[PDB]
């Protein structure tokens, strides 16, 4: 599925995701997409924030669902 | 959520502040 | 319209602003309740840091929308 994922500066990223996908995954797309580091990436949808140990099936991550990504200094 | 992700934003900012201030500090003394 | 912003210890301020305010209006509007001042105010939609330049209508800010406020020292 798509996913779309927005900073604070305005940018949304776009991903190609699946349900069974963990965080992990997602993160290591977020590094490769935009060159974040996964120990500096957050990522909060839908209360709460995202556990690498958790999928996005289990956090109820649907299609064209936006999170929200939090770069650490 | 809004409110945690504030909370930490606040947080990182306040940690920024004081790096701030340590470097005023060694400024002055 | 009516709106609502959050601050960090859970302190809720209701405001009337309109879809072409910008934030500064808003932050101008948080200055008249309660005394912060606007370049000490940070506003958050979403997720996302909001821009003074931008207007509640350009960060698709709707009615009894919740926003959060971080105080700068």
């Amino acid at each position: 599925m798509q996913i779309f994922v927005k900073t604070l500066t305005g940018k949304t990223i776009t991903l190609e995701v699946e349900p069974s996908d963990t965080i992990e995954n997602v993160k290591a797309k977020i590094q490769d997409k935009e060159g974040i580091p996964p120990d500096q990436q957050r990522l909060i949808f839908a209360g709460k924030q995202l556990e690498d140990g958790r999928t996005l099936s289990d956090y109820n991550i649907q299609k064209e669902s936006t999170l929200h990504l939090v770069l650490r200094l | 959520s809004d409110l945690m992700l504030a909370q930490m934003l606040q947080m990182e900012y306040d940690r920024e502040y004081d790096a701030q201030l340590r470097r005023e500090e060694k400024k002055f003394n």
